[PDB]
């Protein structure tokens, strides 16, 4: 990984730098670091497998090294250098194709393409060179176990889910008391229902909770709290739990009483925000927990009090809501994210050769599923195809 | 004035280029350059620049 | 004016080669006996013997 990055790297710095009319002394270093790596590749032969319906490729490396002979870079040379790069370019982008198409249930960690297998032999080695990138460096700290940490905007930590749960209910659903709830990427979007507005509560007070586990521990996290959840503040149709009939969602939507996030990590409570909304911080955690709760106005204007009556039938239904949503956060692990394109480039290279379902990924590479079941092996394989892609991404 | 054992053609271009080097105008790139340019000897090719 | 930039090439030639100028010279050249030559026709070019 650290020999096929320094290669992308190479090229990279190699298609940046050597550009005509450049100083000699820009590029000494590039151009001994070059040197070394195509002495190193010179001599190899390398195969790209196939793996679906990603071709079979033979690579073949029989290249002269470039010289230092001008004070500043000429058009002969960069037409040269460029020979070189694109054909080390190529190279490079199946090679990362190639391993970015694999998955093993053992060694998720380790290189599963021939091509990977080989360059992680010594004769490689002498072609690494500096590991600037947070992915690259990450991969090497966490090879050395290391604490470190990647960086998201926005991080894809929920799994899809838009489902309700009725704590009172009836066959005729006219008077229920539950919560519904959005947990999509970086959002949890929750309300809490009641039918009655707690007109028969202990304290004209109804509770309701919302327990989120994360399945990856965040940590440094900025998150936006808002007291409204706006999924939930429209009239619907809910299909019932079963599915056999709908039931009929009239929200009128009343401010959140008593709000308390908690943020736990191992069941501790990390950091604790009552009734504060806004931009807060939790340092580290695994769970969050949303309790709030509905209060009956003591006070009401004559139709804020026609619309809550004593008694059945009940035609607009009391709501409260709260909206979360991750801006930023730092996880030991590799996530999907709204900024970066590591998911995507996997997910298309893997469906524009329509790779076989393999033993560790869902089909299609489905974030949902992959983050729901999110094992210690689907990790290691998820951050090492990541890996693969970020190093892709440098030249294609 | 080669730092890594570096030849030029022909005898003129090693006065030119000492005088050059000597020179206290001439800038400091391209006494640097003088100092380090190379020739190339590819023997297995048959070439030599 | 002098401009070292513009002064500065690299000339490239072949490493070393022998130029040779009697090609005939590499060819060993023997003939059949007199008695047995013969022309065009294949026949010897005397018969009287
Ligand atoms: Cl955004
Ligand atoms: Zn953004
Ligand atoms: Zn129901």
């Amino acid at each position: 990984m650290d020999v096929l990055y320094s290669l992308s790297k190479t090229l990279k710095d190699a298609r940046d730098k050597i550009v005509e009319g450049t100083l000699y002394s820009n590029v000494s270093d590039l151009i001994q670091q070059f040197n070394q790596m195509i002495i190193t590749m010179n001599g190899n032969e390398f195969q790209t497998g196939g793996i679906g319906n990603l071709p079979i490729r033979n690579w073949n490396f029989d290249f002269g090294l470039l010289g230092t002979t001008l004070l500043n870079l000429d058009a002969n040379y960069v037409e040269t250098a460029r020979n070189t790069i694109d054909y080390f370019v190529d190279f490079v982008d199946n090679v990362c194709m190639d391993e970015m198409v694999r998955e093993s249930q053992r060694n998720g960690i380790a290189p599963q393409s021939d091509s990977l297998r080989k360059l992680s032999g010594i004769k490689f080695k002498r072609i690494n060179f500096d590991n600037s990138s947070e992915y690259i460096e990450n991969w090497n700290l966490q090879n050395r176990r290391q604490r470190t940490g990647f960086t998201f905007h926005k991080p894809n930590i929920f799994p899809y889910s838009a489902s309700f749960t009725l704590n009172r209910s009836q066959p005729a659903h006219d008077n229920l008391m539950g919560t519904m709830w959005l947990n999509a990427g970086s959002e949890i979007q929750v309300a809490g229902f009641d039918y009655s507005c707690a007109i028969n509560a202990p304290a004209n007070i109804q509770q309701f909770e919302h327990i989120v586990q994360l399945r990856r521990v965040l940590t440094t996290a900025t998150i936006t709290l808002l007291p409204d959840a706006e999924r939930f503040s429209f009239p619907r149709v809910i299909n019932s739990a079963d599915g056999a009939t709908t039931w009929y969602f009239n929200p009128v939507i009343l401010r959140p009483n008593n709000v308390e996030v908690e943020f736990l990590l191992n069941g501790q409570i990390i950091n604790t925000y009552q009734a504060r909304f806004g931009t807060i911080i939790a340092r580290n955690f695994d769970t969050i927990r949303l309790s709030f709760q509905l209060m009956r106005p003591p006070n009401m204007t004559p139709a804020v009090a026609a619309l809550f009556p004593n008694a059945q039938p009940f035609e607009h239904h009391a709501t409260v809501g709260l909206t979360l949503r991750i801006e930023s956060a730092v996880c030991e692990s590799v996530l999907a994210d709204a900024s970066k394109t590591m998911l995507a480039n996997v997910t298309s290279v893997r469906q524009e050769y329509a790779i076989p379902v393999g033993p560790v990924f869902p089909p299609g590479m489905n974030w949902t599923d992959l983050i729901t079941n999110y094992s210690p092996s689907r990790e290691d394989n998820l951050q090492r195809v990541f890996t693969v892609a970020s190093i892709r991404s440098m030249l294609v | 004035n080669s730092r890594d054992a570096g030849k030029v053609v022909d005898s003129e271009t090693a006065a030119i280029c000492d005088a050059i080097f000597q020179d206290e105008e001439t800038e400091g790139v391209v006494r640097r350059f003088i100092a380090e340019m190379r020739q190339r000897v590819q023997a297995d090719r048959n070439v030599v620049n | 004016q002098f401009d070292f930039r513009a002064s500065m090439h690299m000339l490239t030639s072949n490493l070393t080669f022998t130029v040779y100028s009697d090609l005939l010279a590499f060819v060993s050249a023997d003939t059949v006996e007199p008695i047995n030559a013969v022309a065009f026709d294949n026949m010897r070019i005397m018969n009287e013997l």
